[PDB]
């Protein structure tokens, strides 16, 4: 647990990826099927840095109307945002500034990353030279996509230097350190191994020639 | 075009074993995507070895990281896969994190799938 820790509000119309890039950092899974947010999760984000560990608390709000409810508590005593939308919607970035007016409304001149999501996509809609919203000191954009991981760590290591006051701050690896070895019982290996061998009941993954 | 991701990997210098990977796992009845990674075979101090799987990004997210246990279910399934049950660490769920999880582990081809059957199997038994 690093001492050193941060409230993100993340936010951003619904549909445009802010869960699904969380988890990409949080658990590498990536899930195809939209399951819309409920009022707010938060979760943990660890990076190693040069400098030591810093924490993000990463509170993952809903983008849609009906399920964010009222987003005041969400937003008091962060200290650092996330701006996100869809370059396959242009509806989205349309929002953007509202988004904006919320968070200065109650956290004031708090460092906010702009990331337009999707950039897999081949029929962008929000292009590159269209974006000129970010304009500010304490304001920075990124193309990120979730699902390809492009971009990956910029937002985070953009807001890790301003918070720590170190433009040069560098995100590193985490060791693997040997983990402790788990006995099992060999009667019960010895019967999952026989599940493996002839129960297939659930069908193996499409073969996406993405290595 | 969608912009190309380039990625500086996350060398393992001690690992005997390290090739290229896409991870899942088995939850309800379906096999959720972990990532694509790189397998990794370590040394430890004792004769036992570490299964690492390190992300396909520039800080190397450890999305697996146990010692091969002597009675690790390991089995050879479809075109370029092998199925193995351990107590997945990092955990997979917090509450239960002593369940073991049926876990795929995807590779380019079949034959160096089958090469991956090979050597765990061999490091199983030590
Ligand atoms: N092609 C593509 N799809 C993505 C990407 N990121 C997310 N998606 C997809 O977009 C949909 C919405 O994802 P989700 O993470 O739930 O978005 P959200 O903004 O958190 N939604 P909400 O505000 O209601 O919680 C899902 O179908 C998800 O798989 C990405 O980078 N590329
Ligand atoms: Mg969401």
């Amino acid at each position: 647990e690093p001492q050193v820790q941060f409230k993100l509000v993340l936010v951003g119309d619904g549909g445009t990826g802010k869960t699904t890039f969380v988890k990409r950092h949080l658990t590498g899974e990536f899930e195809k099927k939209y399951v819309a947010t409920l009022g707010v999760e938060v979760h943990p984000l660890v990076f190693h840095t040069n400098r030591g560990p810093i924490k993000f608390n990463v509170w993952d709000t809903a983008g849609q109307e009906k399920f964010g409810g009222l987003r005041d508590g969400y937003y008091i005593q962060a200290q650092c945002a996330i701006i996100m939308f869809d370059v396959t919607s242009r509806v989205t970035y349309k929002n953007v500034p509202n988004w904006h007016r919320d968070l200065v409304r109650v956290c004031e001149n708090i460092p906010i990353v702009l990331c337009g999501n999707k950039v897999d996509i081949k029929d962008r809609k929000v292009k590159a030279k269209s974006i000129v919203f970010h304009r500010k000191k304490n304001l920075q954009y990124y193309d990120i996509s979730a699902k390809s991981n492009y971009n990956f760590e910029k937002p985070f290591l953009w807001l890790a230097r301003k918070l720590i006051g170190d433009p040069n701050l560098e995100f590193v690896a985490m060791p693997a350190l040997a983990p402790p070895e788990v006995v099992m019982d060999p009667a019960l290996a010895a019967q999952y191994e026989h599940d493996l061998e002839v129960a297939q009941t659930t069908a193996l993954p499409d073969e996406d020639d993405d290595l | 075009e969608p912009p190309k991701v380039v990625v500086t990997e996350v060398k393992e210098e001690d690992a005997f074993y390290s090739k290229k990977c896409k991870l899942f796992y088995k939850k309800d009845n379906e096999f959720k995507e972990k990532g694509i990674g790189t397998l990794h075979l370590k040394p430890t101090a004792n004769q036992k070895t570490q299964l690492l799987v390190r992300a396909d990004t520039n800080l190397g997210n450890i999305l697996l990281n146990v010692l091969i246990p002597p009675n690790m279910p390991c089995t050879r399934t479809g075109k370029n896969n092998v199925l193995i049950v351990c107590v997945p660490n990092p955990p997979i769920d917090e509450k239960n994190a002593t369940m073991p999880v049926t876990m795929l582990i995807r590779v380019k081809t079949s034959e160096d799938a089958d090469e991956l059957h090979k050597i765990l199997l061999e490091k199983k038994d030590a």
